């Protein structure tokens, strides 16, 4: 998962 | 734990849902291509970040995407028109693309790590979105014997999601595209969404006899959705  | 309720942005839909979509539950929205399922997901990914007196849960979001339909600028727009900082709101959405249904299933396991990490922060994960829940399963499990096999894999996936929802007090929100039926479902609550006259959207609860009868009606706007 990655921010934004 | 007491369940939390995330406002949709629509007073009509909120009433239909008894205040909003619930934590410790999986809510499935289903309907034809273009009915606004992904718009509802985008709107909820903002609404959950609001404080509780504004209908939110001060929460973080995790998002599993299978159709590349997540739009960061749409998040920014919704946030901006509801008084929130666009980039702060985006920053509290953890995003993953599922390559196939097997990767999709693993990502639920991967998600639990971040859920644990944020659990006692000011902004615990409160919303987990899977959009689309079924698209990879449709494409991979097809033909004779697939009905049983696909339903089994999906039930397993849904069980993993139910565990997260119950264990960590999270609202799980999933989309499913429908055309033409008779298949079992294991979502806590199922909401049928359709596009109506003049672009309005109409929502109805399916197989929920103890819950409000009626249909909610809303529009897709720069605020996400509203009555």
């Amino acid at each position: 998962f990655h921010t934004g | 734990a007491t369940i939390g309720r995330i406002s949709t942005g629509s007073k009509s839909l909120d009433k239909l849902l008894g205040g909003g979509i619930e934590t410790q539950a999986i809510t499935e929205v289903f309907g034809e291509f273009g009915s606004g399922k992904t718009q509802l997901a985008h709107t909820l990914a903002v609404m959950v970040q609001l404080p509780p007196e504004e209908g939110g849960l001060n929460g973080s979001v995790m998002w599993i995407d299978t159709e590349n339909t997540f739009r960061p600028e749409r998040i920014r727009e919704i946030a901006q028109n509801r008084g929130l900082d666009p980039d702060e709101v985006l920053k509290h959405i953890a995003y993953a693309r599922a390559f196939n249904s097997n990767h999709q299933m693993l990502l639920v396991q991967q998600a639990e790590d971040m859920i644990k990490e944020l659990l006692n922060t000011d902004r615990p994960v409160k919303l987990l979105i899977v959009d689309s829940l079924t698209s990879h399963f449709r494409s991979e499990y097809i033909g004779r014997g697939a009905l049983a096999e696909r339903q089994q894999k999906l039930a397993k996936h849904l069980a993993d999601l139910h565990r997260l929802a119950n264990l960590y007090d999270i609202a799980v929100f999933v989309t499913n595209q429908v055309q033409a039926h008779i298949l079992a479902h294991s979502a806590t609550l199922r909401v049928y969404l359709r596009k109506g006259k003049g672009g309005k959207r109409i929502a109805r609860l399916i197989d929920a006899p103890h819950l409000p009868e009626g249909e909610a009606v809303f529009s897709i706007t720069e605020k996400g959705i509203e009555d």
